[PDB]
């Protein structure tokens, strides 16, 4: 895996 | 410019005359944009991260302007929740992390 | 330091006396660590990524040392593929994106 986009709760 | 991180680092990109909003993401190896018709051959690819993997289409040699800087490279197109500039293109525009 | 993006921007972090490797991630709102035990009170949360959503535990006011710099703030713990330092902590240690 190589895309570590993360959106808050 | 020096981009602080108090808010998401969202920038305008221009690709084939179309203006889009995209996230500068040092945690992405590659750039992935929301579905768009791009010119040329493409290959299917799987990209992963938190939550698992999604299928995208990989195009090559695509010019894109990010905050006034010209780049050319690989763009992936797929059902990403947000347009994402990854390290492939962040390097081309000369981006470093500084602290 | 100033950190190139030709390779993933991985740093050593220290939390609860343990050493881990983590990715400096301008595309993450929060800091998300691989499953591990932390003391204290927590709340369950759902976070989103490129591929979907995962369940995490939210712990507050947790001390962490990131490539030399003390920070104290919120840590989410759950099944992330890699340890991620997000914007909440990057701002605490003075990290900017520069091009």
């Amino acid at each position: 895996p190589g895309n570590f986009f993360q959106n808050r709760p | 410019p020096q981009i602080t991180l108090w808010k998401r680092p969202l920038v305008t990109i221009r690709i084939g005359g179309q203006l889009k909003e995209a996230l500068l993401n040092t945690g992405a190896d590659n750039t992935v944009l929301e579905e768009m018709n791009l010119p040329g051959k493409w290959k299917p690819k799987m990209i992963g991260g938190i939550g698992g993997f999604i299928k995208v289409r990989q195009y090559d040699q695509i010019p894109i302007e990010i905050c006034g800087h010209k780049a050319i490279g690989t763009v992936l197109v797929g059902p990403t929740p947000v347009n994402i500039i990854g390290r492939d293109l962040l390097t081309q525009i000369g981006c470093t992390l500084n602290f």
